[PDB]
């Protein structure tokens, strides 16, 4: 099962404060530490701090500006990182990880994408991308869908709710006038479509929405 | 506080070769060094702990060596799924620290793009906007140019491009190019054409559709 | 026998002090830059090192509470050795004096 659970996204206004969570499961020992690690887009991993939940003691990276405060709930086994007075330097994916007091991070959460901006949460519009009537073909057909006008990042895009993963690219988002747009691409055998169904599922965590969009011939 | 230096910052290798990532520590740390793989958009994954100790469910072709200040991650017979950032991390002294990472890039054979053009959707037109999407897929090398023409004449305004990192499925690259217009601007043109110029051919690959 | 009761207790208290000692060291030392006494397996080796007084100097606490822990470990090791030695003396003395009929 998934050992550490974090929210996908958190939008925060400049100067505001957010409390991130990391729910744990699997084997737990009173000797376990939860660590927080920050990654700015295109950049490396940066250690923020650690907590021993079964004792409440927390230690911080003293080499960076102290934005974090770590706490834990021992009954729900959740680790919390209170981030406060955030600017855009604080926009990043924050991971939590578990350490068995032996120095390495055996398991990591999926990360929380924190975006710091005054702009506003917008679910995406999903539009299909089927070929035009004129387009000829080989042994394979390319389909896609268009995820447009969302805020903030990220979106996750699956094909047939995960079952179709070979021959898929989701392109990185492009930001324009405070809104994100991307496309996802899937290729399948020509013979199989539209015989067998092809559908893009588009989760956007920051708005709590997951929309489905089936790709039918024009 | 222990500094870990990773060289080089980018490693370009051929499929099947043995590759080696370096991690030098600023003082002697025994073998208290661990390695992580982080693929595109994924979270880090432990590959090797304590310089050379294998982890369960990690391919037998990943190994580690070193002690003191000099550490190496090796991959035997590199393959596409190995395309990733690689980090080292020490646990010798407080605080734990990470290296800055090495990206693994694979040099594959040259491949021409597969080009696909897509007309605006019924639903988007309804909304009062229109996006023409072009996909340039599974090409090598990464250097590629896209050109939009409306009714025989070049277009440059309203075109946004996105490029994928190298693909951990086949070592290729892909790009998407999106021309976005209002419905009004879209309604008063006939043919939209997407042109792809790539090392693999003299002539560009060209795809178009008529609005009618 | 009091002496074996005492020697038995101290040896159980020593193991307990070595285990809690390892746990507490790591807790006291994490937070302090340059601290090496920061993972449980090596910290437990450290505790044995310390209780015995074997002095390798591969690991030692750099903080006040790490050092306080160190002292409790030393004293527990030292105390339990003195009680074992004194118990062994009591045993031998009472056996020698029965070996003389006394
Ligand atoms: C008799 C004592 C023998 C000392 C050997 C321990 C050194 C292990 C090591 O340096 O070798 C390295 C190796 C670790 O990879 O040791 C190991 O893994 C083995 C793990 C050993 C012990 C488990 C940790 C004890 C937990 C104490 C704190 C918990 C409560 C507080
Ligand atoms: C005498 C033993 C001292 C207890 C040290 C506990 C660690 C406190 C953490 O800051
Ligand atoms: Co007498």
């Amino acid at each position: 099962q998934v050992q550490l659970q974090q929210p996908g996204a958190e939008l925060v206004k400049p100067g505001a404060s957010v409390k991130l969570s990391c729910k744990a499961s699997g084997y737990t020992f009173t000797s376990d530490w939860i660590h927080w690690v920050k990654q700015r887009p295109g950049h490396g991993l940066e250690w923020i701090g650690e907590i021993i939940p079964s004792y409440g003691r927390a230690n911080y990276n003293e080499k960076i500006q102290k934005k974090a405060t770590l706490t834990a709930d021992k009954s729900s086994s959740t680790a919390f990182m209170q981030l406060s007075s955030l600017t855009s330097e604080d926009s990043a994916v924050y991971y939590c990880a578990r350490e068995r007091g032996d120095g390495y991070f055996a398991v990591w959460g999926a990360g929380t994408t924190v975006t710091v901006s005054s702009a506003k949460t917008t679910p995406p519009s999903v539009y299909p991308l089927a070929p035009g009537s004129a387009a000829q073909t080989n042994s394979m057909v390319t389909l896609g869908c268009l995820v447009k006008g969302y805020f903030p990042e990220p979106v996750t895009v699956t094909w047939n709710s995960g079952s179709l993963s070979s021959g898929v690219h989701t392109f990185p988002a492009v930001l324009q006038s405070d809104l994100y747009t991307l496309s996802s691409s899937v290729t399948v055998p020509s013979s199989s479509w539209p015989s067998e169904t092809v559908t893009c599922n588009v989760a956007h965590p920051a708005s709590s929405t997951k929309v489905d969009k089936k790709i039918v011939p024009r | 506080d222990i500094l870990l230096t990773q060289s080089p910052a980018i490693l370009s290798v051929s499929p099947g070769e043995r590759v080696s990532f370096s991690c030098r520590a600023s003082q002697s740390i025994g073998t208290d060094i661990h390695w992580y793989q982080q693929r595109t958009n994924g979270s880090p994954r432990l590959l090797i702990k304590y310089a050379s100790e294998s982890i369960s469910g990690i391919p037998s072709r990943f190994s580690g060596s070193g002690s003191g200040t000099d550490f190496t991650l090796s991959i035997n017979s590199v393959e596409s799924e190995d395309i990733a950032n690689y980090y080292c991390q020490q646990s010798n002294r407080w605080p734990f620290t990470f290296g800055s990472g090495t990206k693994l890039e694979i040099k594959r054979a040259d491949a021409a793009p597969t080009v696909s053009i897509f007309p605006p959707s019924s639903e988007q037109l309804t909304s009062g906007g229109a996006s023409v999407v072009c996909f340039l897929n599974n090409f090598y090398p990464k250097d590629i140019n896209v050109k939009w023409k409306i009714d025989g004449s070049e277009r440059q305004n309203g075109v946004l491009n996105s490029w994928t990192d190298q693909d951990s499925k086949d070592s290729t690259y892909s790009m998407s190019s999106t021309l976005t217009l209002t419905k009004d601007e879209y309604e008063r043109h006939n043919s939209y054409t997407c042109e792809a110029t790539h090392k693999t051919s003299t002539s560009p690959i060209v795809k178009s559709f008529n609005r009618n | 026998a009091l002496h074996w009761r005492a020697a038995g207790a101290a040896t159980v208290l020593l193991v307990i002090v070595l285990l809690a000692g390892s746990y507490l060291a790591v807790l006291a030392e994490r937070g302090a830059p340059g601290a090496q006494l920061i993972t449980y397996p090596r910290a437990l080796w450290w505790s044995v090192e310390t209780a015995t007084t074997v002095g390798y100097g591969d690991l030692y606490p750099v903080t006040l509470w790490g050092r306080c822990v160190a002292v409790v470990v030393m004293v527990a090791g030292i105390t339990s050795f003195g009680l074992v030695t004194a118990a062994l003396a009591t045993w031998f003395v009472g056996r020698e004096q029965e070996r003389r009929g006394h």
